[PDB]
RNA sequence: AAUAGGGUGAAGCCAGAGGAAACUCUGGUGGAGGCUCGUAGCGGUUCUGACGUGCAAAUCGAUCGUCGAAUUUGGGUAUAGG
RNA sequence: UUGAUUUUUCAGGCCAACCAUCGAAAGGGAAUCCGGUUAAAAUUCCGGAACUUGGAUAUGGAUUCUUCACGGCAACGUAACUGAAUGUGGAGACGUCGGCGUGAGCCCUGGGAGGAGUUAUCUUUUCUUCUUAACAGCUUAUCACCCUGGAAUUGGUUUAUCCG
RNA sequence: UUUUUACUUAUUCAAUGAAGCGGAGCUGGAGGUCAAACUCCACGUUCUAGCAUUAAGCC
């Protein structure tokens, strides 16, 4: 046969992302003395769009403690957030939304988003538009956090990871439907060149394991392997159950 | 080109030592609120800029016109 | 209660409304008390209350914003701050 | 007149995509072209530009909002949760 | 505006060509009451660093 | 970079009428839409027309689809034979 | 980058985020127009009139004895009218559609001064020339802003209801 | 020999214009002090869309 469209996206070729339009990577600042010690303090200058991102994004203006300089940063924005706020960032900020904390500066139930997975790595975790993450309790012997994420999963981070007070601005945006393939054709113009996309069962043998037949069908179970390759890994990988989700899980 | 309004401010001019040439131009004008008159212009070629001075009076023209330097060239047209 | 106290003043007393009133009564010393919403711009607030420590004069915080601070007045706008100039029958300034 | 008995602002779209997904539509869109009052200037001014940018032309105050409105109900509860939290810790 | 006198392009004031009036007038007030501020948070910290 | 001229008439807004209220009705205004008729354009339905040693190794004619967007298009650039 | 040194030596003062290079005759971008001219070239030649950039450089004006100018309440004005390192901003620099407004060119048209056509009859008639470049000065605007004043009997106001 | 967990220098991951790390000591706030000052905490920035650069001062 051929390679399918799943292989194809590695190479990278047609399917790098569209980011031209993009207003920089959202990251916290460089952890740095001022925010291990105590707190500095900035200024939003600006909320805006980011092509790609259901987010808004701010710009926030921090002094340089070494040397006669201003320091924008690309945070994103918190809900509630203004253009005008001072945010303050360090051990010892207050809690504030749009404020930046390590973890184990904020009290359980705390709800946090830009969230650190390790310390200085500048934001991993919620930082999707309604997305957060919860506080669910500190291990201070051994300077540990525990978190709930957005997908559901509890995870221990370090008390030194920093978070940002608040929920990620923009949620809601799933609620209203597309209503138009243009809309979709919109969404992904300035993301990547992964829509539309056409049923493997729809193909032929060589482009799919799904293409061929008189009819229509897959032909054998739809579930893979975890340890099948590149290539055949097309349908449910991995699949634990299949059907209608009934009942908790 | 620029004009000059300053009678005295022309004479001036004209004797800038850059200054090559001069023109004098003589106009059949009326003002339709009367009769024919002649509008005289006179124009100093300096290194950048020609100037012109517009001198409706006549009499004002004749005066003004002994009153350039001697050395200048002058056209008559 | 103070808005009750408020509202006498209006029906009785000497007032103005609006920021531009305000700093002429109190540079003219004529300012009883000086009455700020609770949404006023803090560089605005920081400014009344400077003046008013110049003109020694009493400042109430209104904790409602321009919009319930108006209404208040009897007025069909909105007001960031007014002052005082003759508390009538009312007897808001006993009290602030 | 009543131009539309129910259809509203999803009028531009016909007869087309179902009804089900034209009212469930009109919801989110009222709310989105909507003006909502100034928490700053106390103006009804604010609108929406992109989604969870919310502007207001009077004061120039941009406030990072919701998709279709200027608050979820989801950050009101934080905003009260972080402020209960908050007080506890600074007494 | 290389090629153009000065007066077309500034004013004579604070920030002349690069803010206008009212942010220049909002910048030397908020510069004066804040540091006028600063004052008064020191004093007061020194009358809680002689009793309490 | 390009895309005649019409039809329809969504929100919002103004006025009038009715109602105790919750609210309803009428006349305007407005100018929405992967709306619509229809040029340029893009396409290529049917005649199973012409032609079929052609004007043409795919064209010609009429008829037709669509025509403000998932539109059309120049140039630059990327992807290379299991 | 300076003060230099004529001692053709130097003395230092600042910096070192990023920064090889290539990539657009439709993107960005310093500066030119008119008239004429050839068998065939012209925003290139000729005539005239400008402009920009780089360099050199004197005179006038300006400024200083209150050393680095004055005026205006203000928005701001002007012929000028010190300003290193470093920093902050602005311009470059930005989709699409709808109606409205203004301008320009074109279209239409009156009088007058010319030329051509029709004219058995009719036609104060039909056609045509009547133009003004870049550049310089003065003046000229929606919007925006300033001063005054203190507004419900709410007023102003767009084709489109926004403003206080 | 097998299981567990201690070390850091091999090896691996990350960041930064390699800027403040580790230990100790100055200063306060505390424990109730039963020798004698040991232990713990902190140790210049939070109404505001301003400013902070090329050290003043003392010896
Ligand atoms: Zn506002």
């Amino acid at each position: 046969g051929r390679v399918i469209r799943n292989q194809r996206k590695g190479a990278g070729s047609i399917f790098t992302s569209h980011t031209r339009l993009r207003k920089g990577a959202a990251k916290l600042r460089t952890l740095d003395y001022a925010e291990r010690h105590g707190y500095i303090r900035g200024v939003v200058k600006q909320i805006i769009h980011d092509p790609g991102r259901g987010a808004p994004l701010a710009k926030v203006a921090f002094r340089d403690p070494y040397k006669y300089k201003l320091r924008e940063e690309t945070f994103i924005a918190n809900e509630g957030v203004y253009t005008g706020q001072f945010i303050y960032a360090g051990k010892k900020a207050s809690l504030n939304v749009g404020n930046i904390l390590p973890l184990g500066a904020c009290p359980e139930g705390t709800i946090v988003s830009n969230v650190e997975e390790k310390v200085g790595d500048r934001g991993a975790l919620g930082r999707t538009s309604g997305n957060y993450v919860i506080i669910i309790g500190h291990n201070p012997d051994e300077n540990k956090t525990r978190v709930k994420l957005p997908s559901g999963a509890k995870k221990i981070i370090s008390s030194d990871a920093r978070g940002v007070i608040g929920v990620v601005a923009g949620g809601g945006r799933i609620d209203k439907p597309l209503l138009k393939a243009g809309r979709a054709f919109h969404k992904y113009k300035v993301k990547r060149n992964s829509w539309p996309k056409t049923r493997g069962v729809a193909m032929n043998p060589v482009d799919h394991p799904h293409g061929g037949g008189n009819h229509q069908h897959i032909g054998k179970a739809s579930t893979i392997s975890r340890g099948a390759v590149s290539g055949q890994k097309a349908g449910l990988i991995a699949a634990r159950r299949t059907g209608l989700l009934r009942g908790t899980q | 080109a620029r004009e000059i309004k300053d009678i005295k401010e022309f004479v001036e001019l004209a004797r800038r030592s850059d200054i090559k040439s001069a023109i004098v131009k003589v106009n059949a004008k009326v003002n339709a609120n009367g009769k024919k008159f002649k509008q005289t212009k006179f124009k100093v070629r300096g290194s950048r800029y020609q100037y012109t001075l517009v001198v409706n009076d006549a009499s004002k023209a004749k005066k003004l016109q002994q009153s350039l330097p001697p050395t200048l060239k002058i056209t008559n047209l | 209660n103070i808005n009750s106290k408020l509202a006498l003043t209006i029906k009785s007393g000497k007032y103005t409304l609006g920021y531009k009133s305000v700093v002429k009564s109190l540079r003219t010393g004529k300012a009883k008390l000086v009455i700020i919403a609770a949404n006023t711009p803090v560089l605005r607030k920081s400014e009344l209350e400077y003046y008013a420590m110049l003109s020694k004069t009493p400042v109430y915080y209104f904790q409602g914003g321009n919009n319930e601070l108006g209404t208040v007045c009897g007025k069909l706008f909105r007001v960031g701050t007014l002052s005082i100039l003759d508390a009538g029958d009312s007897d808001i300034l006993s009290s602030i | 007149t009543k131009r539309t008995k129910k259809v509203g602002i999803t009028g531009k779209f016909g007869v087309r995509y179902g009804s089900s997904l034209r009212r469930q539509t009109k919801k989110l869109e009222v709310q989105q072209h909507a003006k909502y009052d100034c928490s700053f200037c106390g103006k009804r001014t604010v609108q929406r530009g992109a989604t969870g940018i919310w502007n207001c032309k009077s004061c120039k105050k941009t406030v990072a909002g919701g998709a279709y409105t200027v608050s979820t109900a989801a950050a009101a509860t934080v905003r009260s949760t972080i402020r209960r939290l908050r007080e506890l810790a600074e007494a | 505006y290389a090629q153009v006198s000065k007066t077309h392009k500034t004013v004579q004031r604070a920030y002349g060509g690069s803010r206008c009036a009212n942010c220049v007038k909002e910048r030397i007030v908020r510069a004066f009451l804040i540091e006028e501020q600063k004052i008064v948070k020191r004093v007061l910290k020194e009358q809680q660093d002689k009793e309490k």
